[PDB]
RNA sequence: AUUGAAAAAAAUAAUAUAUAUUAUAUAUAUUAAUUAUAAAUUGAAAUAUGUUUAAUUGAAUAUAUUUUAGUAAUAGAUAAAAAUAUGUACAGUAAAAUUGUAAGGAAAACAAUAAUAACUUUCUC
């Protein structure tokens, strides 16, 4: 049997991943937990008393409503202790630049170009390729010398491919799995390796770099089923 | 009594100590209760889902890994001995950077080295 | 000769009534060297910082990607390689 | 006392009796930590944490594919060698100690899809030799551990006596803190990105630290104490600053995996591997 | 949404009071806490934010949990695995936890918690074992009831006794109580609480009540005495009290003798034990027994070769224990029996 | 109970009140507190009563009445640092040696160092 040499590139998420509405809502609660919960703030250490930067602070806050002789609470006598309702949450209202972060959603995500890298920022994205035919697939390559190793070929035809514009990682020496069939007598050994920084661009017609939930829409269902548990969820 | 190292030593202390800083503790209704319990055991039930399908994937894996080792003993050794060598001192690259909350101004660097 | 604070009696925390050390946080964000931002949970009040020394800037976790600057400074107008060559003389030694 | 004879009576059931739960002394302590009706509770879970999440989603897959090595074997530990019973001598005799060791050494099991290495909790041990001298000195290390760290610490004391260096046995000298979680993961990432480049000339953790067995450590001067963000954000609040080691420990079988490991999560490594 | 549907699932899985349920299910935290009674408390009650929303979310994931289960569970046939799905889909239910936790379980209300649900069983038993069981178990371990009278226990039900036609005061004996002779007159009455699937209409029960620490003086040692000795009695989940409604004259193989104990005898124990009895197949209707009357003697009784006799299997036990006061010489006289003897204060 | 928001009730336990019995039970009502305790010409906060600004509320400021700040460690049935050495109840396991780690070095501190077959519960193929 021929043996062949599959690769699936890896490029890792750059930001935190998308939190399910579940997950939120209940991160959310136990934060207004730890809240109800949470000490008070010891103002007295981080400000010292007869300072410019404590005033300010002071502007900022808003004190609690101290108990008074003759006059009904109907939410309870107040307790205070270092300026706090304990019966309640408290909160604490706080080059000089203002920290803007950036938008986690991109350019090319809103363009929906998938030949770009920068489309998703919060999930995993795997290099497939399109061959002569209409199939799409993990890249293919001929292993017929056999005197290297089969992870360094893969990357030396990657690298090929890309013009020297990749600058790829394997992960190991070891293949993640094979792609094997009858009609062909073939093999196709898959390595794991990690685009780390570089272009692709390029025998294959076409490209694209998408995450597992589009690979199923692209690819075959069979060939999907073969190589499904082998790319990451997120 | 007391040097003025001294004293800020005791407010240091003090922020440190649980004195007259914690409030009341967080009662509840007895359908709060409920309510309460409902949201934690449903919680723990989805991780632990997510546990076994992050585990089932993992042993997939492993299984797929173990069936191209032995095909690739069968067909070429030279392949299979470089495929199985010790990665004693594997390193990630410094490059594969733990993903932050939101993404830098350059996203992607296209040149290197 | 020992420097201390001398103890009080200690106040007596009952059985079950114990409760764990919640201290302040607020949600802080960390700009990094470059414009990646990051929230940390953190006990000193600043909701923002911004960083100027990170492992984002740091050439070893990036290899891929002052005397010398005071001398730089004050021997500017000169230019001070081409300089080299004129002052290098390897004759005497 | 009549007598101080300890003998526990056999019982004729096999019900297990929890002997907290017949009482009515502590009716808070029955509940659980976790429970909310507990004076105890915390709220755990209260956001996700990042380090952890990526660790799931890139790392624990390629440190499995790393560690694969074909038919493996376990690799059993230097052990209590048993007699040869070639002498009725040995007939009740306790077993010989290990080989090279005294103490007896575990197994080492292949690495599959349930025990790939991951983070299992950090210790930040901070022993200051000068509160032999002044027991403040002590305090401020602590607060120092508890502001970094954002959890409790816990007071270190003097357990040996000594002339040469003047120190006492029973006397509160620095502090530690076991970080666990989504806290020593927050440390970790803060300490990768703010804290260890701000160190000038700071090649890596050494290939030659570690346990034999899936712990990885090293220490920060009181110079590089100054970069983190609490301490950080003001300089004037600590005129003092002290040193601290850090053990870092692994749910790896070996230390290599460990390094390995850490080096996923942005920690450089430098010197010569055993 | 299969918690709302109540077509084929029992009554009791909802909650019963209209206002809890309305609070359990709002779409924004407007309304108050019906357990806060007064107006005052209410007003100050805060309930924690965003808990709603959450609930509700936590409430659909276990609902669609229970309905899936529910798929399997229709298709099995087996009784106990069924049963087991049946619990499975319920347990979480917000309104069932509500129910079983909140109102009592030894006088359970049966529109509330309802026994035949496998649900609330299961909840009874774990409510059982962890702590009333165990306590009992102490007892018997302690006091010296089990290998005394009968080997061992593997407790299955739960078993709860009261003495209310001697006196008149409502009280459930705790294990290894000391109750007067005035207190122990009159019958106790038993509830026999049984958390394990078991056939309710065929599966008949004896209950024996022995005390081993009466005096023989020939032996210079104790025998037994078979105190109260019930047979063939029919147990339900929920209707399960022992009384003199219940049990007829023909179910009492050794009617009621009350404590005795005499003057520096010592503390007897007086030990119920709860058989069930041996079910047997290709045969419709409750098996009955035949006790030899003449065969079992109550002033000596092996309790062990009783057992081994009938094929019973002890499920259930409790224990009281009673010593000599002033009215154990009334009890007597208005039983019939004789004046009672009084030994030596030394045992020598 | 008055106040906010938009017929009732059905556990345990605690509290209040009542009574049952030579039975520390039952009935009804309600779910408090939970890390505090005197003493502060000086810090901080609230409320009330005035005055000025853009019937009004915000904002500023004066007096009065309060409230906070005395900032101090254990937060765990703690478990081989030191401290109450006799009772009882509940629970746990030491030491050495080894491999490491900021000053730390043979000798300060912290970490790690035997085996999971069977069993129960939970999630899952």
């Amino acid at each position: 049997p021929k043996i062949k040499v599959g690769v699936l590139l890896s490029r890792i998420p750059i930001i935190k991943s998308e939190l399910n509405e579940l997950e939120k809502k209940y991160y959310e609660y136990q934060s207004e937990l730890e809240k109800r919960l949470m000490w008070t703030f010891p103002a007295y250490f981080y400000f010292k008393k007869g300072t410019v930067a404590e005033h300010k602070f002071l502007s900022l806050q808003k004190g609690p409503i101290s108990k008074k002789n003759g006059i009904w609470f109907p939410r309870g006598i107040p307790d205070i202790k270092h300026g706090r309702e304990r019966s309640t949450k408290q909160e604490v209202k706080l080059v000089n630049r203002p920290v803007i972060p950036n938008d986690r959603i991109t350019e090319a995500d809103r363009s929906n170009d998938m030949k770009s890298l920068e489309r998703q920022l919060s999930r995993t994205l795997y290099l497939l390729v399109k061959d002569k035919s209409g199939t799409w697939k993990f890249p293919n390559f001929d292993l017929s010398d056999e005197s290297k190793p089969l992870h360094v070929h893969a990357e030396n035809e990657l690298k090929l491919l890309s013009g020297d514009q990749i600058y790829t990682w394997s992960v190991s020496a070891t293949p993640i799995g094979v792609l094997q069939d009858e009609r062909n007598r073939t093999a196709e050994f898959i390595v794991k390796s990690h685009i780390l920084a570089g272009k692709f661009d390029l025998a294959f017609e076409d490209f694209a770099w998408l995450t597992k939930g589009e690979i199923s829409e692209y690819v075959p269902k069979d060939y999907f089923n073969k190589t499904e548990f082998l790319l990451a969820d997120n | 009594s007391l040097s003025p190292l001294a004293q800020r030593v005791v407010t240091q202390l003090s922020v440190m100590s649980a004195s007259r800083k914690q409030p009341k503790l967080l009662k509840l209704a007895r359908e709060d209760l409920i309510k309460h319990q409902t949201i934690e055991k449903c919680w723990s039930i989805y991780q632990q889902q997510q546990r076994e399908r992050r585990n089932l994937q993992l042993e997939l894996q492993y299984k797929s890994i173990e069936r191209s080792m032995n095909l690739l003993q069968e067909l070429s050794p030279r392949l299979f001995e470089a495929a199985n060598a010790s990665e004693k001192g594997k390193r990630f690259p410094m490059e594969m950077k733990v993903p932050t909350d939101f993404p830098p101004n350059t996203l992607w660097h296209y040149n290197f080295r | 000769t020992r420097i201390t604070l001398p103890r009080r009696p200690a106040k007596k925390i009952q059985l079950g009534k114990s409760r764990p050390a919640i201290y302040h946080q607020f949600n802080v964000k960390m700009e990094l060297s470059d414009g990646s931002v990051v929230i940390r949970r953190s006990q000193y009040p600043k909701g923002e910082i911004r960083l100027i020394q990170d492992q984002r800037n740091n050439p070893l976790w990036n290899p891929s990607r002052g005397s010398l600057d005071r001398f730089n400074k004050r021997y500017s107008s000169l230019f001070s390689t081409v300089e080299l060559s004129e002052e290098n003389k390897k004759k005497t030694q | 006392p009549k007598s101080a004879c300890s003998l526990v009576k056999p019982v004729h059931h096999l019900v297990k009796i929890d002997k907290s739960k017949l009482s009515p002394r502590f009716p808070e302590l029955k509940y659980d930590k976790s429970d909310i009706r507990s004076p105890g509770f915390k709220p755990k879970d209260t956001h996700a944490d990042r380090l952890n999440d990526h660790y799931l989603n890139t790392l624990q897959s390629d440190l499995l594919l790393i560690n694969y090595s074909h038919n493996a074997a376990v690799v059993k530990g230097l052990k209590q060698r048993a007699w040869s019973g070639d002498s009725p001598y040995h007939l009740n005799r306790p077993p010989k100690n290990p080989r090279g060791s005294k103490a007896q050494l575990p197994d080492i099991h292949p690495i599959k899809w349930s025990n790939i290495p991951g983070l299992e909790s950090v210790v930040i041990n901070c022993f200051v030799r000068e509160a032999r001298e002044n027991q403040l000195l002590a305090i401020t290390a602590a607060l120092q551990l508890q502001q970094i760290t954002g959890c409790k610490p816990h007071p270190i004391f003097s357990k040996n006596d000594v002339p040469t260096w003047k120190l006492r046995k029973g006397h509160q000298m620095g502090a530690k803190v076991e970080l666990k979680g989504k806290e020593m993961s927050q440390f970790l990432s803060t300490l990768t990105e703010i804290v260890l480049p701000r160190i000038r000339e700071y090649k890596g953790i050494s290939n030659q630290s570690g346990n034999r067995f899936g712990g990885i450590s090293f220490g920060l001067t009181a110079e590089d104490i100054k970069f983190f963000p609490e301490i950080d954000a003001n300089q004037d609040s600590w005129p003092k600053t002290f040193g601290m080691h850090i053990n870092i420990n692994t749910s790896a079988q070996l230390d290599y995996q460990a390094r390995t490991l850490l080096s996923g999560f942005q920690f450089p490594f430098f010197g010569e591997e055993k | 949404h299969i918690w709302s549907d109540f077509t084929t699932r029992p009554s009791s899985l909802s909650i019963q009071s209209s206002k809890v349920k309305n609070y359990l299910f709002q779409k924004k935290a407007s309304l108050d806490p019906p357990s806060i009674s007064r107006r005052s408390n209410r007003i100050k009650y805060s309930p924690p934010e965003h808990i709603d929303e959450i609930f509700r979310m936590s409430y659909d994931f276990l609902e669609q949990r229970s309905s899936k289960f529910y798929e399997l569970a229709n298709k099995t046939k087996n009784p106990l695995k069924k049963d087991a799905l049946l619990i499975k889909a319920e347990i979480n239910n917000p309104e069932v936890q509500y129910n079983f936790q909140f109102n009592n379980k030894l006088n359970n209300v049966k529109d509330i918690i309802d026994y035949d649900v496998p649900v609330y069983r299961h909840l009874g038993k774990q409510h059982w074992e962890s702590y009333g069981q165990m306590l009992l178990m102490q007892r018997l371990e302690t006091l010296a009831a089990i290998p005394d009278t009968l080997p061992t226990l593997v407790p299955r039900a739960e078993v709860n006794i009261k003495f209310p036609f001697s006196t008149g005061v409502n009280k459930w004996i705790e294990p290894g109580e000391f109750l007067s002779s005035n207190v122990t007159s009159m019958r106790p009455i038993f509830k026999i609480q049984e958390y394990e699937l078991v056939n309710v209409e065929k599966q008949l029960y004896t209950v024996l009540i022995v005390n081993p620490d009466v005096p023989d003086l020939s032996n210079d040692s104790f025998k037994t005495a078979l105190c109260y000795g019930l047979v063939n009695i029919n147990l339900t989940y929920n209707d399960n009290l022992i009384d003199p409604r219940k049990f007829h004259s023909s179910n009492i193989i050794a009617d009621y003798l009350p404590p005795v104990p005499e003057k520096n005898a010592g503390k007897q124990r007086f030990v119920v034990w709860v058989f069930r009895q041996p079910l047997i197949e290709d045969k419709q209707g409750p098996n009955m027994l035949e006790i030899d009357r003449k065969e079992l003697s109550r002033d000596d009784f092996d309790i062990r070769q009783f057992t081994k006799k009938y094929n019973l299997t002890a499920i259930g036990a409790h224990i009281w224990r009673s010593e000599w006061d002033a009215k154990v010489a009334a009890v007597r006289e208005k039983y019939g029996l004789p004046p009672g003897r009084v030994f030596s204060r030394v045992r020598r």
